[PDB]
């Protein structure tokens, strides 16, 4: 396929700080991956992000009913949709599954699977005390299905090893034990 | 604390569009523009919420209008192809005879056109496979997931085959027990 | 129960 490609994106972004106590709405226009013009609710009118967006910003800023409508969007759009989705997004809790197994390169893998939300602390312990400098991880992995996972690996010569998991779904830490 | 993004694109000359809602990087729903129906990322979301899927066509029609304008304004500057990072991992730790899911993660690419095939022992498999639509990234590139439910065996190897205009050859990511 | 609301892009000038 010889033909050249041309792509327009638009992202209508609602940013929430302390639930709906503080909201910022951003109406962002893209040509390929280059933002050319944006509306920001903290500014209350359009601004050109590049040369290519100057005509659209002038044009749109001259239509006062258009700007009037966009400035109500923190209430009619952002706060409305937070309120629609809260109970199954903001309040979604899915518990982690924790396994420990040895791997080749010798590694103790602490696998933490199927949890929501994303915020998690995984710590390695060897006979009592905490190891940081021999630990390597996957980072947080989004599975694309409203579920994360992470693999936290201890580079070690296998004593009693304990993997500690802290997640919002758990009243207290989950601590899994592995004996050599 | 949280971001909700209504993200849309339109692409010429393919005339491919997409309309979708994202919460903190997860898809809430997209509109199937053909059928005019709301496709919920999880079944359960559709018990709590509705959408006017009919109206998504109006939004895409504005994006096409804007594209035609920006195409001329840019002097017909075409998109630069960016080939994907591809990674293959399981839902959970693999145990023999314990059903599991292979995830193919296709990340950081444009334009949003991609051929993905699951290969079992080098042959295409479709039983049970599902995929997401193109998902937006903070850098305005795309990411995408394909899923293959499978029964783990010592006798099968798997590959995710990914075709994109940014790549010389198709890209194969290997997995095996 | 409750509907999600979309906003529409503004159309630019030629
Ligand atoms: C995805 O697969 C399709 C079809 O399998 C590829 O397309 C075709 O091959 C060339 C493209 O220049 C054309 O002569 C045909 O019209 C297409 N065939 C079919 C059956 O559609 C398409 O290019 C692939 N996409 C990518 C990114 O490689
Ligand atoms: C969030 O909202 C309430 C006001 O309704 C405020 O009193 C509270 O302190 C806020 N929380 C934080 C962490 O600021």
């Amino acid at each position: 396929d010889t033909r050249p490609r041309f792509l327009e994106q638009v992202k209508h972004e609602c940013h929430f700080f302390n639930g709906t106590e503080r909201v910022r709405f951003l109406d962002r226009y893209f040509y390929h991956q280059e933002e050319y013009v944006r509306f920001d609710s903290d500014v209350g009118e359009y601004r050109a992000v590049t040369e290519l967006g100057r005509p659209d910003a002038e044009y749109w800023n001259s239509q006062k009913d258009l700007l009037e409508q966009k400035r109500a969007a923190v209430d009619t759009y952002c706060r409305h949709n937070y309120g629609v989705g809260e109970s199954f997004t903001v309040q979604r809790r899915v518990y982690p599954e924790v396994t420990v197994y040895p791997a080749k390169t010798n590694l103790l893998v602490c696998s933490v699977n199927g949890f929501y939300p994303g915020s998690i602390e995984v710590r390695w312990f060897r006979n009592g005390q905490e190891e940081k400098t021999g630990v390597v991880s996957t980072g947080l992995i989004q599975n694309g299905d409203w579920t994360f996972q992470t693999l936290v690996m201890l580079e070690t010569v296998p004593e009693v090893y304990t993997c500690q998991v802290e997640h919002p779904s758990l009243t207290s830490p989950l601590t899994v034990e592995w004996r050599a | 604390e949280h971001v909700i993004i209504q993200a849309e694109f339109y692409l010429n000359p393919d005339q491919s569009g997409e309309f979708m809602f994202d919460f903190d990087g997860d898809e809430i729903f997209h509109v199937d523009m053909a059928k005019k129906e709301t496709v919920w990322r999880l079944e359960e979301f559709g018990r709590f919420a509705s959408f006017e899927a009919q109206g998504a066509l109006a939004n895409i029609a504005v994006d096409k209008a804007n594209l035609e304008i920006m195409t001329k304004r840019s002097n017909y500057t075409p998109i630069t192809n960016v080939p994907p990072e591809v990674t293959v991992l399981t839902n959970s730790p693999v145990e023999l005879r314990e059903p599991n899911v292979l995830i193919c993660f296709i990340d950081k690419f444009t334009p949003p056109v991609v051929n993905v095939t699951w290969l079992r022992n080098g042959k295409p498999v479709t039983t049970g496979v599902s995929e997401t639509v193109f998902l937006p990234r903070e850098d305005h590139l795309f990411r995408k997931f394909h899923y293959l439910p499978f029964l783990p065996s010592t006798e099968d190897v798997y590959d995710c085959r990914v075709e994109h205009w940014g790549l010389d050859e198709p890209l194969l990511k290997h997995w095996e027990f | 129960r409750k509907p999600f609301q979309s906003v529409i892009a503004d159309t630019g000038i030629s």
